RNA sequence: UUGAUUUGGUGAGAGG
DNA sequence: CCCTGTCTGGCGTCCTCTCACCTATGA
DNA sequence: TCATATTATTACGCCAGACAGGG
């Protein structure tokens, strides 16, 4: 199986998974600690950003591909923006800070 | 863009201010058509319009006006994911109090109202009323009323009188709480009392009520007035296939609350009674706290069938939140997976991948590439084109892959060499073709397993994959010094056949003008593959600095040692394949090329040696057969010698001589016994079974038998498995855990009959069961510990101290174990080590001890080196680079950036699927005595026994390294003494441990002092001897009237006057214990070591328990203060000592739980970190006692034990560094002149900055004392929230967070892993040094 | 061709700063504008900018030497355009 | 402006 | 009042693949 | 079809952490 760009799920960002249903890998926990575990902060800035979630980020790196520009614009993954709205729908404040 | 994220409690107004419309009625949708509910949950103009810039109903359908709200639609007009970002409330119409905030244990409103929990949910549940300010009344504040209670006062306090219930009587409370009044007040409640348990008790509510006063939360916020609703978008209405709508659990959740809501409204508009709206609105708070942690309270409500439904805290908690589940681990694209296969030609940096998986993966780079062209004009075109795969994309292709690396990856990676980049070579078929030596590091055999393979999209990643991840550049595992690309199998065979000897084969002793000319009579076929030969090498040796000196000689040699010589690099000497070459042979052989000629040659040199032993283990044709397995001619004649002993032992039981323990005993034995005798036959019959002559009468060599070299070279096998094929297969043990006296003398080449193979198969069960569970405690072990560590980075280059361990080599009492050379290998010398003679810089302070000062250490024979450790780092917030050491995979010092916490972490717990789950002293060599810890004294023979019960007896060899290690006990016969030359296997040491000696340092006469027979000691005459002995009591038999009288031995002279100790002016009387026996009776004159009573008496969860930090069931105490010792109150729960000391304050003591046998007297003097009684000891107390360097050796020994005992090579440094990781907390004793608290905890490196910015001042600092947390305490116990909410229990962490109003600068690894963005570790590193800079 | 890149690790002794480095210089090739310092044999611009490194030509100092010089450059180019 | 529903959740079995 | 059983909560391995099955009521 | 709103099983194993009881 293999997986350039699809389908995606409705409440997250991210890519479905399975092969019936057309996805990709899931990059789990232990892979993000073996990616830390070398210099590799670009990799994985691009594995969980660019490739996985942030919808503004993911549309202009495949832009940028097909221009011959490889680099990315990471802005922020949506899934955490989900993290945002769930904890602040308790009864907590949760923000971001200064410039 | 942004810097640390602040969680604080939200107030009513802040609610109303994130909101865009009160949802007021629970109609989900329509359910008939498509249209929503207006206005509902899912509503229009409270949230916005499900199409894109569409009034949903009737308006605005091009790009003109966006916002227009007509009054037939009542609906804002925006995009599609607007709806995501915006969420409602609900107005509550009566007050709920937080579920987060009232059970989280402890509850934020429970130590801050000061009223218990069950009183709290009472009243919450309108089931008990709460005053509030009653006026001039006979009742408090906090005190409840039953209804009882209030129907009385009623009565009563008709007038003035405030007696509410639920939340609004809680909210009041709350709000009329003046924090500041109960700062001073509760600051002077704990300065004015002495209580141990009200101290902890009341700095606990101190703590938690000046955090309030110092953020902007508010008492009455913890009380949910404005109930804020989640994005439908986040709550997704999505039908399956069919024509329903399989809706969400948090819509069954809102949709309740507004449902009661609505109906309270409704009865408190129509004033129902007080029963009814009770009842009303205790429906409305359960059902609010059922939505934000559902099934905290009791039995969780369910919808669909008996399975309760998931609420908001169970969309963050637990392994399937949002943490573990989507922002830690995220699903990707560009990424694929498929099974893997061999193909031995790659080379070792580059995989095969498969022709359908590349034109999937590289679909855009493709398109840029065809679009570049010209051959189409639109993206339409090229995806048409490579949806047909016409003729000239395959060209593409093949200049997209050209180099551009992928990252293979096997799907349980548990340390960093399971993600390797490679570059693409691709493959007709559909199976990833994975380099050999490769899978040696991935765990990774061919039995069916799968990998996914990920395209690094971006430049920086490409330039990652190749210069970081790269498989080349991974040729050492980072856990150690041994080389990870070690050839596996096929190839050590194929070695160990060529490299070899017989002594005659085709060629014998003829002479070979090179190697080239070797392999060319291997070819021709006119010598063979073994055939010994002298042949004339040219070695390269490169004894100038760095000039390769050539020198050609004649090695007598075989053929296969010259063909295998034409593959070495030029630097290596002959001698490194003049031998048999097994695994480790080959191993070393591969570390001496690296450690000699670098990187580029290793690599090219172990392709080349996977080449060559995958060719000549083709042409070595070497098979496995049923005659290979040769049964030994004595092994039938040992099972008979066997049989006639066991006949013996049972003849023996049916008379009844022996007893049945003995029997059990003494038939394992010769089990044992006739076990090994047969393994030792058939190791004789399969290692020297060749015997071929050469031109005349025989000669025996070791044997060319196919399991035999498949067990000699290492490849496969062992020789309990050759054993278990050939000779008897031992006794297996039933489950009961007790071996079964009947054995499996039956082996696999005869049969084994059924009950043979049914012991087998209880033998194989539970080790099939250990494995498939140890696995994940395992796992579970690896996610603590790099959550431990997670936030520590190199971050300077040298920390400027003095103070580092000191590494011994470690002997446990057989011959030294783990040599200095495996211990001090690679890391940073702490002070200069004097040479060994006198006095001579010998190394430098801050010289890495690379391979060439180690081997200069060992010519010296260096005692031990006091070394730098990351457990003694100076640094705030990280380790310095000389502090850790090498780097472990290079060569180098560790460089600035690299996370070595990560790396260590996973260097600890991958092994952690390998390792179980479930009378005197003999010398062995011979050398020179040595004694520490020792006070003796000779007795009347001359043995020199010893006053002391904590000395260690060293063995110190004619060099000066300490080689052997004892513990001899107080009172023990050493038959040698200090300074003195022994002889090998001499008997050195004697004791009897079953009778405690109570021997003398001077002599004289004995008196009984205190020693009545008849209540203090007994008359328990001999019964078998007749020499009859005064039998002390202990303190519990005898009763009330003597308890108080203490028997006890003091030595006088020939009149009666005390014999003094030589050195005070104290007798030396010696107070008898109990269960003594007196062995010396009244009026023997006695003597120095002569006894005066008779006094008779583990694998990966104990890695788990030394992380961790457990205790022990039953620790060993110890002594808090030195000084003198005595005892204390007879009996009431335990039996006291108090210590007073001879220069310091007296008042410590310690009631010690009276079951243990204690090892200290009354005349005994004691220390810090010594020990009163035995058994295992908790490392608190060596950490408040001895020292962080006794607790960071304690910790790294008491687990190289278990790594060494099961037989894995781990470097030091990953203990150390979550030791590090572990005592990172301390505690405040003196508070200074700083603005801590006295009992507050507070972390080191904060504390430590704060008193050295006020120490360069005048100011003189402040006084802490370190804390060890166990590594899930520690982890959860951190200064930054979403660190410690990624891990374990979040409910309990943003509770915390939230009401002490906690702010996350995020500065770690996994905050940078949440938010998205580069790590501060490793090429992030410099971005993250530039953001600092340039605030 | 390309198989270690120990070299320019040796060059460039930090093994983290070789990346940041040489994706400097391959955005400055690819976008980019400008033309290697060495002979290309189809090699990709990762593998171009590599190269460059080993032999001792690119590093953090001679690309901010370069953008200094452009910036110079443009600086010039304005001011003789303009006045 | 040129097209569409599983993830959701349970249960059972399997691979490494 | 300092030990103490006793009770309550909170953990328990990653990755993948196949299949089936999904609230009652009701004038 | 369109609002009405929650009951008759037990069978893990530590391991911390808080709580009423009593010498
Ligand atoms: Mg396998
Ligand atoms: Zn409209
Ligand atoms: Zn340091």
């Amino acid at each position: 199986h293999a997986r350039s760009t699809g389908s995606y799920s409705l409440v997250t960002q991210q890519p479905l998974g399975g092969k019936a249903q057309f996805g990709g890998q899931r990059f789990g926990e232990m892979e993000v600690w073996a990616l830390e575990a070398y210099g590799a902060a670009y990799t994985l800035q691009e594995m969980l950003t660019v490739k996985s979630d942030d919808v503004n980020g993911r549309t202009k790196m495949y832009k940028n591909i097909v221009d011959g520009n490889h680099q990315m614009e990471p802005g922020m993954p949506e899934s955490f923006n989900v993290l945002l709205k769930e904890i602040r729908s308790l009864g907590i404040n949760i923000e971001l800070e200064d410039e | 863009e942004f810097d640390a994220i602040k969680i604080a409690l939200a107030s009513p107004d802040m609610i109303r201010s994130w909101s865009f419309g009160e949802v007021k009625k629970p109609e989900t949708i329509n359910y008939r058509t498509f249209k929503p509910e207006r206005d509902g949950l899912f509503c229009a103009r409270i949230f916005g319009p499900v199409k894109d810039y569409e009034c949903l109903c009737g308006k605005y359908k091009r790009l003109k006006h966006r916002g227009v709200i007509c009054e037939k639609c009542g609906v804002e007009v925006t995009q599609t994911k607007v709806r995501r970002e915006r969420m409602g409330h609900i107005e509550l119409a009566s007050p709920t109090a937080h579920i987060w905030f009232l059970k989280s244990l402890p509850s934020r409103i429970g130590l801050l109202l000061d009223m218990p929990l069950r009183d709290i949910e009472r009243v919450l549940y309108f089931e008990s009323y709460v005053v509030i300010e009653g006026g001039m009344t006979n009742l408090e504040r906090q005190q409840i009323l039953t209804e009882e209670q209030y129907l009385d006062a009623l009565e009563e306090f008709g007038d003035e009188f405030d007696a509410k219930m639920g939340a609004e009587a809680i909210q009041a409370l709350l709000k009329s709480m003046d924090l500041e009044q109960e700062c001073e007040q509760l600051r002077e409640e704990l300065n004015e009392t002495n209580s141990e348990t009200k101290r902890k008790k009341l700095t606990k509510r101190i703590k938690l009520l000046e955090a309030f006063v110092q953020s902007g939360n508010k008492p009455e916020w913890m009380i949910l007035t404005v109930l804020p609703v989640l994005p439908p978008d986040l709550r997704p209405l999505v039908p399956l296939d069919g024509g329903r709508f399989a809706t969400s659990d948090l819509n069954d959740l809102y949709r309740r609350v507004i449902n009661r809501n609505n109906r309270l409204k409704r009865l408190l508009d129509l004033a129902a009674p007080d029963i009814i709206v009770r009842n009303e609105k205790r429906m409305l708070q359960e059902a609010v706290d059922a939505l934000l942690d559902n099934g905290r309270r009791g039995r969780a409500i369910t919808g669909s069938n008996k399975r309760p439904l998931k609420s908001l805290a169970d969309m963050i908690k637990g392994k399937q939140g949002r943490f573990r589940q989507n922002l830690l681990g995220k699903r990707v694209d560009y990424s694929g997976r498929s099974v893997i296969t061999v193909g031995p030609y790659l080379r070792l940096h580059q995989c095969g991948l498969p022709k359908k998986m590349a034109l999937e993966l590289f679909k855009p780079f493709i398109y840029g590439k065809l679009e570049l062209r010209g051959l189409a004009t639109t993206i339409k075109a090229a995806k048409k084109m490579v949806e047909r795969e016409e003729a000239v994309v395959w060209d593409i292709l093949d200049e997209v892959i050209r180099e551009h690396p992928v990252l293979l990856n096997r799907a349980p990676t548990l340390h960093r060499l399971g993600i390797q980049a490679f570059e693409p070579v691709l493959i007709e078929g559909k199976a990833i073709q994975l380099h050999p030596l490769v899978c040696a590091a991935y765990n990774a055999d061919f039995d069916g397993d799968q990998m996914a393979v990920h395209v690094p999209l971006t430049l920086e990643a490409q330039l990652e994959a190749r210069a970081l991840m790269m498989s080349t550049n991974n040729i050492l595992s980072p856990a150690n010094g041994e080389p990870i690309i070690v050839p596996s199998q096929d190839v050590v065979l194929g070695l160990y056949y060529m490299t070899r000897d017989c002594v005659n084969a085709k060629g014998e002793g003829m002479v070979l003008t090179g190697p080239k000319e070797a392999e060319r009579l291997y070819r021709s076929g006119l010598a063979s593959l073994h055939a010994r030969v002298k042949v004339r090498i040219t070695e390269y040796e490169k004894d100038a600095n760095g000039e390769l000196v050539a020198k050609t000689s004649l090695k007598d040699t075989t053929v296969g040692r010259a063909i295998l010589w034409m593959i070495v690099p030029k630097g290596l000497p002959y001698s490194i394949v003049n031998q048999a070459l097994g695994k480790k042979a080959i191993s070393k052989m591969l570390n001496t090329c690296y450690r000699i000629l670098g990187l580029k040659p290793t690599v090219i040199f172990a392709d080349q040696i996977m080449y060559t032993g995958f060719a000549y283990a083709a042409r070595s044709g070497a098979s496995v057969g049923i005659d290979d397995m040769v049964i030994p001619e004595k092994k039938h004649e040992i099972i008979s010698e066997a049989e006639a002993e066991v006949a013996e032992i049972q003849e023996q039981f049916q008379s009844g001589l022996v007893t049945a323990g003995e029997r059990y005993n003494k038939v394992i034995d010769i089990w044992a016994a006739a076990n090994d005798r047969v393994s030792k036959a058939m190791m004789d019959n399969l290692q020297t079974e060749t015997v071929i002559n050469r031109d005349g009468q025989e000669e025996k060599q070791v044997s060319f038998n196919s399991i035999y070299m498949m067990a000699d070279s290492g490849a496969r096998g062992s020789a309990a498995q050759i054993r278990q094929l050939a000779g008897m297969r031992g006794l297996m043990a039933k489950p009961d855990g007790s071996i079964i006296e009947t054995p499996i003398t039956a082996n696999f080449r005869e049969g084994l009959n059924v009950l043979q193979y049914f012991i087998s198969t209880h033998g194989a069960r539970k080790g099939l069961a250990d494995t498939a569970l140890k696995t994940a405690n395992s796992g579970y072990l690896t996610r603590r510990l790099v959550d431990v560590a997670q936030d520590l980075v190199v971050t300077e280059d040298d920390c400027g101290t003095h103070e580092g361990i000191m590494m011994t080599p470690v002997i446990e009492g057989g011959d030294v174990k783990e040599p200095l050379r495996d211990r001090v290998l690679g890391r940073v010398t702490a002070e200069d080590v004097l040479k060994p003679g006198t006095a001579d810089i010998l190394v430098p302070r801050n010289t890495l001890l690379h391979e060439q000062w180690c081997d200069l250490l060992e010519e010296n024979s260096v005692d031990a080196v006091k070394v730098r450790s990351v457990v003694s780092c100076d640094t705030d917030f990280g380790v310095c680079a000389h502090c850790y050491g090498r780097d472990l995979a290079r060569g180098h010092i560790i460089n600035k950036g690299e996370a070595i916490g990560v790396i260590a972490a996973q260097s600890i717990g991958e092994p952690g699927t390998q390792l179980t789950m479930r009378s005197s002293i003999q010398v062995k060599n011979k050398g020179s005595i040595k004694l520490s810890n020792v006070k003796s004294v000779v007795n009347s023979s001359g043995k020199l026994v010893i006053t002391s019960r904590n000395t260690e007896l060293k063995l110190i060899d004619e060099f000066g390294r300490t080689k052997e290690s004892y513990k001899v006990p107080y009172g023990a016969v050493l038959a040698k003494g200090d300074g003195e030359q022994v002889a090998g296997g001499e008997t050195v040491a004697n004791w009897d441990p079953h009778t405690m000696p109570v021997i003398t340092e001077v002599s004289g006469f004995v008196r009984f002092t205190d020693m009545i027979d008849g209540q203090t000691i007994t008359r328990q005459t001999d019964e078998l001897t007749g020499l009859s002995s005064l039998v002390v009591l202990d303190s519990a038999e005898r009763t009330a009237g003597g308890k108080d009288l203490r028997p006890a031995l003091k030595i006088v002279d020939a009149q009666g006057n005390d014999v003094l100790i030589p050195g005070t002016d104290m007798p030396a009387q010696y107070f008898l214990p109990g269960k003594a026996i007196v062995q010396l009776e009244d009026g023997v004159q006695i003597s120095s070591g002569d006894t005066l009573a008779r006094i008779p008496q583990g694998g990966l969860p104990r890695v788990a328990d030394l992380f961790e930090a457990r205790r022990p069931k039953e620790p060993a105490i110890l002594a808090e203060i030195s000084g003198i010792v005595s005892f204390g109150k007879e009996t009431k729960g335990k039996r006291r000592l108090v210590i007073t000391p001879v220069d310091g304050s007296d008042p410590y003591e310690e009631m010690i739980p009276k079951w243990r046998q204690l090892n200290v007297f009354e005349g005994e003097r004691v220390e810090r970190g010594d020990v009163i009684s035995d058994g295992p000891e908790a490392p608190h107390d060596i950490l408040r006692l001895r020292g962080v360097h006794a607790v960071t050796r304690y910790i790294v020994n008491e687990v190289q034990d278990v790594y060494r005992l099961q037989g894995v090579k781990i470097n030091d440094k990953h203990i150390e560094v979550i030791v590090r990781q572990m005592l990172r907390k301390a505690t405040i004793v003196n508070a200074g002149s700083s603005d801590f608290l006295e009992g507050e905890q507070v972390e080191y490196s904060r504390v430590k900055i704060a008193n050295r910015e006020l120490e360069a001042n005048g100011k003189v600092g402040a006084t802490y004392s370190r804390d060890l947390l166990g590594i899930t305490k520690a982890s959860l116990a951190t200064e930054s929230f979403i660190s410690a909410a990624s891990f374990q229990e979040t409910t309990r962490v943003l509770t915390e967070a939230a009401v002490a109003g906690k702010r996350d600068e995020l500065r770690g690894l996994k905050e940078n892993v949440i938010v998205g963005r580069l790590i501060p570790a490793g090429t992030g590193y410099a971005y993250h040094q530039d953001r600092m800079r340039r605030r | 061709a390309r198989v270690t890149v120990q070299d320019a690790v040796e060059k460039i002794g930090n093994r983290f700063d070789l990346v940041l480095v040489a994706a400097r210089r391959a955005r400055q090739m690819q976008v980019g504008g400008k033309d290697p310092l060495v002979p290309e044999e189809n090699d990709k611009t990762t593998v171009i900018a590599l190269r460059e490194i080993e032999e001792g030509l690119i590093n953090n100092q001679i690309l901010d030497v370069r953008e200094r010089q452009e910036q110079q450059e443009q600086e010039a180019a304005e001011l003789q355009a303009v006045t």
